[PDB]
């Protein structure tokens, strides 16, 4: 699977491919990998179970509303329980998360990361796509959408494990 | 408490009793003191007690009426209590601390209707929040805009306005509740649910002590009852017992109450006598000095009785008019009416026994019996009660005087 995450001229996006696969073979070929959250302010996509997201996504929202709008502190106290409470701790993945404010990853090891520069290249697939988006986003005056749909194919194309099923998520702002 | 002068205390006193301007001053002097004491120093306030009042004079002028309005008017703790009511103790009966006692659980069931008063809107608003939540079940954990929770006053405010009488609608909430039920019931199992949470314990219970202390009013009726009288000397040392026994309430000392320890050192007391076969001399010297008030009222003329039947606020003559307008009839009274529903009672009063203003109660009360129960059968009328209807229906009566000790 592969997330990429962009941020160019007050856009930011999350796009991914939605292939499964089991071993050797592809299980589903449409997954859909990049939602939205607290009321269709803040962008998300994952890698992970269908349902470990649709409970760390809800979870989220909440921690949003406990904390204003007010992005990566929802998202610290977020990847904290995510470590700390028994249950919680069993579900594994990779959440890519941005607002008009910033943008960051969180692992169920608790960590909230804030790559160089809102670029976010989760997945088997992901560093292909940095590879492809940072190429891009230094080269040409692309938006951020082109960037992260360009990476995405690069990465699909390289990656085994990726496809070209795309999920994509802007928010403008300026 | 208040801060009204004398001066305005009499006249707040006006509005209920006619006539009695001394005993209003005398009564108004004394709440002015308590006033006067909290404005004073530490010693100086230990040190000033009470001004306790005799009031002097025969029945129903305005004595206790006074002396209520007085207690009512200074949203004071208040207790009437006959004196004879202890003559009989020496052969068993009520132990005089009971006046403080009483004093205290009425001084009670005021602070506490009063507290259902101060807590008749918090279960009928930040508790009628109860239905609304199962109505609505709010958000899997409200966000947060300090108008997001009034957000839906939108979905919200329509249950809130809808619910301005209509009900009926079964439920459930929540030792919580959890049980299901309606809402003429759900609804109303909030009232008291939700407001015994305000009111607490130790601050009820213990303001009522506060009160009885601070604003305490003790009235003494038939004072001189108790006095010595020429007669004999068994029932005198009784009577004189009773003054013993009430020494210590109006001297300075603590009684037991199952609501705390009171201390009667700021109580005030008005006692009250006619003193037809004593005079206040005949009291112990110990009581004599703890009632350096005396005031006399008068006898009341037919002229009190008639500015007594319409003056006051809700005078009885006003009272009646509203009872009848319950049932859509429009009573009147003309100024000869009055004039002679006063000259009957005067009269009654004076070929028989008096009974001062009392007396006015009875005899209007049997000159509407007939009005008072055909009223449900001549709603939408103007009824005029005048001179004429006066006379065709005291006249009789007041004329026979066996008949008057009967019925009037
Ligand atoms: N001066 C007065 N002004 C108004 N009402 C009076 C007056 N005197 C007596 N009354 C009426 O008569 C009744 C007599 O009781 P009260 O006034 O307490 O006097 P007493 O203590 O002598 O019995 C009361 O209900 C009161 O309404």
């Amino acid at each position: 699977t592969t997330i990429v995450s962009v941020r160019r001229n007050g856009h930011v996006v999350i796009a991914g491919d939605g292939q499964a696969t089991l071993g050797n073979t592809v299980m589903k070929g449409n997954v859909k990998k990049v939602r939205r959250l607290y009321n269709d302010k803040v962008i998300a996509g994952f890698a992970g179970g269908t349902a470990d997201a649709f409970t760390l996504f809800e979870l989220f929202e909440r921690k949003l509303e406990m904390h204003q709008g007010h992005l990566v502190k929802a998202a610290v106290e977020l990847a904290k329980d995510w470590r700390t409470d028994r249950m919680l701790r069993k579900l594994e993945a990779l959440l890519a998360v941005a607002d008009e404010t910033a943008s960051l990853i969180i692992t169920g090891n608790g960590d909230v990361v804030q790559p160089e520069n809102d670029l976010i290249a989760i997945g088997s697939g992901g560093p292909y796509a940095q590879a492809a988006a940072r190429a891009l986003l230094e080269n040409t005056e692309l938006s951020a959408r082109e960037i992260a749909e360009k990476a995405l194919d690069i990465a699909g194309d390289i990656c085994i494990y990726t496809n070209h099923f795309h999920t994509i998520e802007e928010l403008s702002y300026k | 408490h208040s801060e009204m002068t004398p001066r305005e205390i009499v006249s707040e006193l006006d509005k209920h009793i006619i006539g009695q301007d001394n005993a209003k001053r005398s009564v108004a002097i004394a709440l002015r003191n308590r006033w006067r004491r909290m404005q004073l120093n530490e010693e100086l306030r230990h040190e000033v007690t009470p001004k306790n009042i005799l009031m002097i004079g025969p029945t129903g002028v305005g004595k206790t009426e006074i002396a209520r309005r007085l207690a009512k008017l200074a949203n004071a703790p208040f207790i009437k209590v006959e004196a004879t009511k202890f003559t009989e103790v020496g052969y068993v009966g009520k132990e005089v601390d009971s006046i403080i006692r009483d004093l205290t659980d009425a001084a009670v069931k005021m602070v506490r209707v009063q507290a259902i008063e101060k807590n008749r809107y918090r279960a009928e608003e930040l508790a009628e929040e109860r239905i609304l939540d199962v109505l609505i079940p709010p958000a899997k954990n409200n966000w947060g805009q300090t108008e997001q929770q009034q957000e839906p006053s939108a979905a919200r405010q329509a249950f809130r306005k809808k619910l301005r009488e209509g009900q009926l609608d079964d439920k459930e909430i929540e030792k919580q509740k959890a049980r299901k039920l309606k809402i003429k019931d759900a609804m109303k199992l909030l009232i008291e649910e939700e407001a015994a949470k305000l009111v607490n314990p130790e601050e009820l219970k213990q303001d009522a002590i506060d009160a009885v202390e601070q604003h305490g009013i003790v009235f003494i009726d038939e004072i001189d009852k108790i006095c010595k009288r020429g007669e004999s000397s068994g029932p005198d040392v009784s009577r004189e017992g009773v003054q013993r026994d009430l020494l210590p309430l109006v001297e300075g000392c603590t009684v037991s109450t199952k609501h705390g320890m009171v201390k009667t050192d700021h109580i005030l007391f008005i006692a009250s006598g006619a003193f037809q076969i004593a005079k206040p001399s005949d009291l112990i010297p110990e009581l004599q000095g703890r009632l350096p008030i005396r005031v006399e009222l008068q006898a009341l003329t037919t002229s009190d009785f008639e500015r007594i039947l319409t003056e006051p606020n809700a005078s009885i003559t006003v009272q009646y008019k509203a009872l009848m307008a319950t049932e859509g009839v429009n009573i009147e009274f003309t100024d000869s009416g009055i004039k002679r529903i006063a000259e009957a009672a005067w009269q009654v009063n004076e070929s028989t026994e008096n009974i001062g203003a009392r007396r006015l109660h009875t005899v209007l009360e049997r000159l509407m019996e007939e009005i008072s129960y055909d009223a449900s059968d001549l709603s939408g009328q103007n009824i005029t009660i005048d001179a004429d209807y006066v006379s065709k229906h005291l006249d009789a009566l007041v004329a026979d005087e066996d008949l008057s000790r009967f019925i009037l």
